[PDB]
């Protein structure tokens, strides 16, 4: 949805043409030559490209841009290591935090929530409801007892009888 | 007098905000489903559980 | 439609390679999309059915490129139960963490490395989907060349010998696995994870078949006769190779002993569980004892992984529902907590100092207090200190092994002691003392390392406080493999 | 007000808060706070002992399931005998 | 003893002699969170409490003993003691 | 909804059909779970007896304690494999 | 060299200097080392099985020989248990009978039924 | 299906054109018309193989 300027980028490339390699551009243990490099760091930081030009443009524009961002990234991080460069604060986003806090972490919390509420659906709750349903099947007179008497009447029926039908299944055994 | 001081620190650090917000949201959501279960007979998340029948 | 999605996606990939040199952003993006897809599959999963829910066939004759709606099926089947989906969830939340784990240390040829790591993760993802013996076996050894290339190009001084051992020992056990798979496919004329409990073989044909599968499992969950490639392939791997290996390959062979052996070798398995108990007690004790004299630091965590897999095997071979469940909890919790330990030794400790000998490291608390916090929390989480998931697995597997044979359960219960001796002997050396005169002070632990650590610690603590959260997948498969007549 | 619950929850507060907020609160605060909270805990348990001398009727609190496997259930259950 | 320390390093439990300037001010927040969490856990675990004795009637346990005798009559199950 | 699927055995069915085999499998499994919650019901009843009884729990629920310890070796998960691979009376 | 296992690993070393093993604790503390804690100079050759002679090794007592101390320890143990067992013969006996119980020794109270009275029974 | 067979065999043709470009130390899309040439050739091989399997199935069903 965003776009860029190409002769900004070619003027950028011939700006970087006369600059030193990044292995000595900061090894000088000042702003005669270290004030033009922090400009270049700040130009690395801002987004030249958007996504609509990525798809519909050809390839040597892309190669131009790729070595541009390679040399610019080099000038940013080597200046950050030796020394915008000359400031100290904490608001910063590294490259992975966009899709690990906003995609990985909510998907993992989603996984937690799906496991917690999927644990309602299990065989022990269903099996206690089925055993209750079976003793209410055989003895419906427990139906018209009041509510907390019903609990213990069910329990005494469970103690008084099998209510499985497991020997029903093993007919070839019997 | 007494103990020597060190510089001031804000209370609500970013990790305090993140961990407190996520766990309070999870407890609030659990209580919301226990609220919704009594009214409608089923959880709000099992609305979204659509597996095929066993047969 | 589905082809147009892919050649849109191939064009997506080509354009972002043309404009960005690296791949790692898209590999992270595809990994987290794969996460969301597997959790959407878990939402639509029916826990009330024992059968295999999301089935698909590849390379059928009527449709070689794509899905199959046919009267006749001779391709490769795929599909899941709860047992498969447990290890799929464990796999899919580890793949982005291993792509993230090497976000800055691989400098020279990065795109090859991240492609190899994501490819290994995808192969092991598809290992748990498979439904034939040949479909399991094809993906089961697709990992090996990628592991060979990964260990050989990237690593320490000795990455040639480690790459050779990871091809050699694995190939050598897995060829005998292929022998037994061929015998199964010529007797039954079907290889299938669906029908295969219905077929009954003769007792001495079963006892011939069972040997070749158990030899490969002895190589890959490394039991005592060959437990031996594992410290060298760990101690000399790169970081994501070590993490993927000890989090997923060992648990893959733990999955294979359930999926491949317990259904159609029941009458063989009962005859052989004393031999498995010999080998598993003997790989708990002797490996847990051989860790006490180790000069290197990643090798200690490799031998730790041996001892924990030896605990898990007498859980699966226990003929008990408790043992099967505890072996699954042990495999998942170990796959959480052990890659965090390999990150402690290989990421926070080898990126900073590039040596791995124990004698340089002393008194790490006074310059790195939260690394030391991590080291002691992970040490206790690895031991069998409860509310961790490791104790749930170790306790239920020791209980099942006590039911099946009480004397080998009695001598297997001392693994609680033996697992703590070497771990705390390492941990108090790393944390305690005056700071080392060899180590110059470096940075404390960074945001991405703390991120990986916090995820791998919360996911052990949730299983450790409540192991019921994944019973809904397993309550069928905990009853499925029991043979108590 | 729940006597069986405060005995559990107040030393957990007294532990978790000095770690998560030690740099933010400092030693002169956290000392008085940790001790203050354990003082309140032990006053509650003296009062509960005084009440159980009245009737020998103990209290337990129940929480969620640790594990439900076939013949074996474990729950987080807490009683003062 | 008040030896010098590096202020480079940040630990969550404080560092060496950690004493921030606004420890009163943060102490009011810690006070509020502690009393609110203790009060909230106190009221949340109220219905999960029960007494040990006096829960169920003795009618219940007499008839459960009777039904256990019923389940023991039908299986012909003999005592511990008679051999 | 509390749905109750039908009960199938391993013995009436042909094993060449898979519908019926899978249902007999799940039937035998769920019946073991019903058996299991019967055992758990008696355990909770017994600890209610012990807590209500105090000192005379030896004689109020001798029979509940004997019932729990008689049910325990026989009321657990046993597995469908052992009955479907082998036929007694053959 | 000095220990038997240090002698046992003698033929496996080649191109390795074969140090005399000396415990790092029994060194002088007052000689200044590069690390005062491990008591070690900076390039000093390490023995084979050096982690048995490190500072982080066992404490390695100085005052008794180990065979002497095993004799003294097993000495004190058999001293106590021998005096314990001979002192059971010189005991005096009781001044009361062990007390008895109503309802035929509370057998119905101790679980029990009439076939099971010897298993769950008291003195009566 | 016939269409999936054709598109997949054309993908095999695209793979062999890509790999032969990259052995030559060329870019990927060096000569973009060789992609359609190779895809049409390998898709024709897929057409042949599909028709032979079809005739084979018809011979197998004529033994009824
Ligand atoms: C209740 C329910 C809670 C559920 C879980 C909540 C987790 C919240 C996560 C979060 O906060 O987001 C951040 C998290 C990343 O952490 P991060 O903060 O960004 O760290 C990056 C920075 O470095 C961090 O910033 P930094 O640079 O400053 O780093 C310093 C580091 C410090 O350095 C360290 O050394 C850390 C030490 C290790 C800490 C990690 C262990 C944490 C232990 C938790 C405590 C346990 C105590 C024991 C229990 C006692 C209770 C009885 O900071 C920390 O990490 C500290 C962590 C602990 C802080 C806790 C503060 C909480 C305050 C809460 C106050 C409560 C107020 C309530 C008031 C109520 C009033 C009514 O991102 C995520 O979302 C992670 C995903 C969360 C889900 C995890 C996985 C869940 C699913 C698992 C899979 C299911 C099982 C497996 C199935 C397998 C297949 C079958
Ligand atoms: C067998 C051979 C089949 C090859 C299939 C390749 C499909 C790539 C499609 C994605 C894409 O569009 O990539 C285009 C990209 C362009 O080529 P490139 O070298 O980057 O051109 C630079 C020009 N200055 O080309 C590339 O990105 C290079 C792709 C090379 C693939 C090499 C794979 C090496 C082995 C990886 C692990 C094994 C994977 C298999 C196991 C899973
Ligand atoms: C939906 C989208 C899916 C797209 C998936 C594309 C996968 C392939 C992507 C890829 O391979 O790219 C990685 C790398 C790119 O290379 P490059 O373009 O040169 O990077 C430029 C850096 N500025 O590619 C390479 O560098 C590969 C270079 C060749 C590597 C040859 C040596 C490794 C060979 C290992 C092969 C093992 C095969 C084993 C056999 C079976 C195992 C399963
Ligand atoms: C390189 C080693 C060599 C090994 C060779 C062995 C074979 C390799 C083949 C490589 C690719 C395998 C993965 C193919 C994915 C196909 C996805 C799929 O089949 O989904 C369709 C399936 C049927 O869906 P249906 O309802 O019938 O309608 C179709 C329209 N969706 O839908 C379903 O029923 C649900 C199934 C969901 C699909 C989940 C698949 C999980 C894994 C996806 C990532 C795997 C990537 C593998 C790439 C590396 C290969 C090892
Ligand atoms: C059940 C799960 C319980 C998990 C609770 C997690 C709590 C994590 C919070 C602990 C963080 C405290 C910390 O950062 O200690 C750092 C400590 C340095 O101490 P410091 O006073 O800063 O001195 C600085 C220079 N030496 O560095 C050290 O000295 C190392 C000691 C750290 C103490 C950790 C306390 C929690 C241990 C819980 C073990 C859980 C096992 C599972
Ligand atoms: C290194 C050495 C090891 C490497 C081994 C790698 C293994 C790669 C195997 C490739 C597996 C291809 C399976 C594709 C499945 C895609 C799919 O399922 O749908 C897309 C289409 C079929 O449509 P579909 O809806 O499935 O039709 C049947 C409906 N019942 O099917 C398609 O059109 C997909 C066409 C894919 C063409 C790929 C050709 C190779 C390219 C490289
Ligand atoms: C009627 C039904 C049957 C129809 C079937 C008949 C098929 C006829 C053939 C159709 C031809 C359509 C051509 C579509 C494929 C085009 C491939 C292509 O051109 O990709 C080029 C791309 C790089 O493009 P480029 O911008 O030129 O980069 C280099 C610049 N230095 O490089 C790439 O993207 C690499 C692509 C290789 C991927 C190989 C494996 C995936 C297939
Ligand atoms: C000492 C170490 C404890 C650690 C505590 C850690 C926090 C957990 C607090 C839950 C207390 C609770 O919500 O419990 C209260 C509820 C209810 O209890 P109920 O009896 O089962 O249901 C009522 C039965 N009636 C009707 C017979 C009375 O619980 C639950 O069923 C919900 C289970 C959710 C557990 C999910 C844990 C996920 C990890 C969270 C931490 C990362």
């Amino acid at each position: 949805l965003r776009a860029y300027n190409e002769e900004k980028e070619l003027a950028l490339k011939q700006r970087l043409s006369q600059l030193p390699p990044p292995g000595k551009a900061f090894v000088t243990a000042k702003e005669a030559e270290l004030a033009e490099l922090a400009e270049i760091a700040a130009l690395y930081k801002t987004d030249r490209v958007g996504i609509l030009d990525i798809l519909l443009l050809g390839n040597k524009h892309a190669r131009l841009y790729r070595d541009n961002t390679a040399l610019l990234k080099d000038y940013y991080y080597n200046g950050r290591r030796i020394l915008w460069e000359i400031k100290r604060e904490g608001a910063e986003k590294e490259d992975w935090v966009n899709q690990m806090y906003f995609l990985y972490a909510p998907s993992l919390i989603l996984l937690l929530i799906v496991m917690v509420y999927k644990s309602r659906e299990d065989i022990t709750f269903w099996a206690k409801k089925e055993l209750d349903q079976r003793v209410l099947d055989k003895h419906p007179e427990i139906n018209d007892a009041p509510e907390n008497e019903r609990d213990a009447l069910i329990v005494e029926r469970i103690i008084a009888g099998d209510y499985d039908k497991l020997a029903s299944l093993q007919k070839k055994a019997t | 007098h007494g103990p020597e001081l060190t510089p001031a620190v804000p209370f609500f650090q970013p990790y305090v905000l993140k961990w407190a917000g996520v766990s309070l949201g999870l407890v609030a959501f659990y209580q919301f489903n226990s609220s919704y279960e009594a009214k409608n007979g089923h959880t709000w998340v099992e609305t979204f559980f659509h597996p095929k029948s066993r047969e | 439609f589905l082809t147009s999605i892919l050649l849109s996606s191939l064009y997506l990939f080509n354009r972002i390679l043309a404009w960005q040199g690296n791949v790692k952003h898209f590999y992270l993006f595809a990994s987290n999309l794969l996460l969301l897809f597997i959790v959407v599959l878990y939402i639509n999963f029916n826990t009330f059915s024992n059968s295999f829910q999301f089935n698909f066939e590849l390379f059928n004759s009527l449709n070689p490129f794509g899905l199959s709606n046919s009267d006749i099926s001779n391709g490769l089947l795929f599909g899941i139960d709860g047992l498969s989906l447990t290890f799929i969830l464990l796999t899919v939340l580890l793949i982005p963490l291993t792509l993230l784990g090497n976000w800055y240390n691989i400098n020279f040829n990065s795109n090859l490395y991240y492609t190899l790591v994501l490819a290994i993760g995808l192969v092991i993802l598809l290992n748990f989907w498979a439904l034939d013996y040949i479909s399991f076996y094809i993906l089961f050894e697709a990992t090996l060349p990628l592991l060979f290339i990964l260990i050989h190009i990237y690593g320490s001084s000795d990455s040639e010998r480690a790459s050779f051992y990871v091809l050699m020992f694995t190939l050598s056990g897995s060829l005998f696995m292929l022998l037994s798979i061929v015998v199964i496919s010529i007797v039954l004329n079907t290889t299938n994870f669906i029908n295969h409990n219905l077929f009954v073989l003769s007792l001495d044909l079963q006892t011939i078949i069972w040997l070749g599968l158990f030899i490969a499992i002895m190589v890959k969950t490394p039991l005592f006769p060959i437990h031996v490639w594992l410290p060298v392939v760990h101690s000399e791997s790169p970081l994501a190779g070590s993490m993927i290996l000890a989090g997923l390959i060992l648990k893959l062979a733990l999955y294979a002993i359930l999926r491949l052996l317990l259904p159609l070798l029941c009458e063989a398995q009962i005859l052989y569980t004393p031999m498995i108990y010999i080998i598993s007690l003997l790989t708990i004790i002797l490996t847990s004892l051989a860790t006490l004299r180790q000069i290197d630091l990643k090798v200690i965590i490799a031998y730790s992984s041996i001892s924990h897999m030896g605990i898990a095997i007498l859980g699966v071979c226990s003929n008990t529902s408790l043992g099967i469940y505890g072996s699954i909890v042990l495999g998942v919790a170990h796959g959480f907590v052990s890659p965090a330990l390999f990150l402690i030794v290989g990421g926070i400790l080898y990126d900073r100092y590039h040596i791995r000998i124990v004698n340089y490291y002393k008194g790490l608390t006074t310059y790195m207090p939260q690394l030391a916090t991590y080291i002691i929390i992970l040490s206790f989480a690895n031991i069998g200190t409860p509310l961790t998931g490791n104790f749930t697995g170790e306790f239920l597997s020791l209980q099942g092994g006590f039911i099946r044979n009480p004397i080998i359960g009695g001598i297997s219960c001392i693994s609680v002691l033996l697992a703590a001796i070497y771990q705390l002997k390492l941990t108090n050396k790393l944390t305690g003392g005056i700071s080392s005169i060899y180590m110059h002070r470096t940075n404390d632990v960074t945001i991405r390392e703390k991120f990986i650590m916090n995820i791998l610690i919360i996911s052990t603590l949730i299983i450790g406080i409540c192991p019921q959260i994944m019973y809904n997948l397993l309550y069928w498969t905990v009853n499925n493999y029991i043979y108590i007549i | 007000y729940n006597a069986i619950s405060l005995i559990i929850i107040l030393p957990c507060i007294s532990w978790l808060f000095p770690l998560f907020f030690g740099r933010q609160l400092g030693y002169v605060f956290v000392t008085r706070m940790t001790s203050t909270l354990i003082i309140i805990t032990t006053l509650i348990t003296y009062y509960y002992f005084y009440q159980l001398l009245g009737n020998n009727n103990p209290i337990n609190l129940e929480l969620f399931n640790y594990l439900n496997i076939d013949y074996l259930d474990i729950n987080y259950n807490f009683e003062i005998d | 003893g008040r030896y010098p320390f590096p202020k480079d390093v940040i630990s969550m439990t404080g560092g060496w002699w950690a004493n921030p300037s606004n420890w009163k001010l943060n102490g009011l927040f810690a006070t509020g969170i502690a009393v609110g969490l203790a009060l909230w856990v106190s009221t949340a675990t109220l219905p999960y409490t029960r007494r040990r004795e006096g829960i169920t009637s003795e009618s219940d346990i007499s008839k459960w003993n009777a039904a256990a005798g019923v389940w023991r009559e039908r299986h012909g199950k003999i005592s511990t003691g008679e051999a | 909804e509390h749905q109750r699927p039908e009960l199938v055995s391993f013995d009436d069915i042909n094993y060449n059909d898979h519908k019926k085999v899978r249902e007999a499998q799940e039937s035998y499994t769920r019946e073991q779970f019903i058996r299991l919650e019967a055992l758990k019901t008696v355990r909770k009843a017994l600890e209610k007896c012990y807590e209500e009884s105090g000192p005379n729990h030896f004689e109020d629920c001798k029979n509940l304690a004997e019932q729990y310890l008689d049910m325990l070796p026989t009321h657990r998960l046993q597995g469908y494999l052992g009955y479907q691979r082998n036929d007694p009376s053959k | 060299i000095r220990a038997s296992f240090d002698k046992a690993e003698e033929p496996m070393l080649g191109d390795y200097p074969d140090i005399d093993p000396f415990p790092a604790q029994l060194k002088n503390p007052y000689k200044k080392y590069d690390d005062q804690q491990d008591r070690r100079n900076l390039e000093e050759p390490l023995s084979v099985n050096d982690d048995l002679y490190d500072m982080w090794s066992p404490d390695r007592f100085t005052h008794f020989k180990n065979q002497d101390a095993l004799k003294y320890f097993i000495g004190f143990l058999t001293i106590f248990f021998g005096a314990s067992y001979v002192a059971t013969y010189f005991v005096p006996e009781k001044a009361a009978i062990p007390r008895e119980f109503p309802y035929e020794g509370l057998w119905k109270e101790s679980g029990g039924t009439e076939k099971s009275k010897a298993f769950f029974g008291q003195r009566s | 299906a016939l269409f999936t067979s054709l598109v997949g065999a054309s993908g095999l043709g695209f793979a062999t054109k890509f790999l032969s470009n990259k052995i030559r130390l060329k870019p990927a899309g060096y000569y973009p018309l060789g992609y359609v040439f190779s895809g049409v050739a390998w898709a024709g091989l897929g057409l042949v193989l599909h028709n032979v399997h079809q005739h084979s199935l018809e011979v197998l069903e004529k033994k009824k």
